[PDB]
């Protein structure tokens, strides 16, 4: 939680779900990290619901 | 099948994460053409 | 990224903090990031490996 | 058993909800949990009296 953040200038870390302040007290069995690239204002399309 | 109660504990769990729809069982032929023992 | 729990125990946990197994006090405790009640004493019931 | 019942919530444990769900959120969830428990205990008290 410290190598992917506070290395570059600020990212667009605006998301709904798990709290950024709750990342230091949460246990998860498995994580599915998928990476992709989009164009322009399609960030809103990547959202639950 | 013998008459009795015997639970089966989970020996190991495999996170294979693939589609499985058909299963095939293998056997062996004893060489000592070949002789096949009793296997029910 | 998806942060979900499954039937298997959580192998990866966010809290690193300061590892300790100290006792002989009585205030309050936390286990696996989940609050609860009870005093961690001896267990005569042997668990299965899974 | 009614205490162990989820009453149509995400989980029956308040501590897991507090450690996972957003602290601004889950207020409705814990409210429905406590009012279901209140209904169960008031039924128990009425039948006991
Ligand atoms: C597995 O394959 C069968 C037959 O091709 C198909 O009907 C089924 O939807 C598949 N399951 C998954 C999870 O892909």
């Amino acid at each position: 939680y410290s190598v992917l953040y506070n290395l570059a200038p600020f990212f667009t870390f605006k998301c709904y779900g798990v709290s950024p302040t709750k990342l230091n007290d949460l246990c998860f069995t498995n994580v599915y990290a998928d990476s992709f690239v989009i164009r322009g204002d399609e960030v809103r399309q990547i959202a639950p619901g | 099948l013998p008459q009795g109660f015997s639970a089966l504990e989970p020996l190991v769990d495999l996170p294979i994460g693939i589609n499985i729809t058909r299963f095939q069982t293998l056997l062996a032929l004893h060489r000592s053409g070949w002789t096949a023992g009793a296997a029910a | 990224l998806s942060f979900e729990l499954l039937h298997a125990p959580a192998t990866v946990c966010g809290p690193k903090k300061s590892t300790n197994l100290v006792k002989n006090k009585c205030v309050n405790f936390n286990f696996n990031g989940l609050k609860g009640t009870g005093v961690l004493t001896e267990s005569n019931k042997k668990f299965l490996p899974f | 058993k009614q205490l162990s019942s989820k009453f149509g919530a995400i989980s029956s444990v308040l501590n897991d909800i507090f450690s996972r769900l957003d602290p601004p959120e889950a207020e409705v969830q814990i409210d429905r949990l406590i009012t279901g428990r209140l209904q169960s205990l008031q039924t128990y008290v009425t039948q006991q009296l």
